[PDB]
């Protein structure tokens, strides 16, 4: 634990970007978190929402 | 089947082609929610029940 100064800046960016990635599997209310099904689902007037 | 004891089938191991219940003009309603009705040629489900 000698060089844990730099180490929690490190893992502190590591597990901001990995809270970023993750966030990409919530939907936030919507039928998919993938674009691709919704787009690939729905006609253009329910899709846009 | 009468609606309090509706007849559920299950629908596996096809292909299906939804164009022709789309391009029929007999269904007064044809509401689909979840999806599209133009895109249901395209997309492959399993669990379908009528």
């Amino acid at each position: 634990s000698a060089l844990g100064k730099l180490q929690d800046v490190v893992n502190q960016n590591a597990q901001a970007l990995n809270t970023l990635v993750k966030q990409l599997s919530s939907n936030f209310g919507a039928i998919s978190s993938v674009l691709n099904d919704i787009l690939s689902r729905l006609d253009p007037p329910e899709a846009e929402v | 089947a009468s609606v309090y004891a509706w007849n559920r089938k299950r629908i596996s191991n096809c292909v299906a082609d939804y164009s022709v219940l789309y391009n029929s003009a007999s269904f007064s309603t044809f509401k689909c929610y979840g999806v599209s009705p133009t895109k249901l040629n395209d997309l492959c489900f399993t669990n379908v029940y009528a």
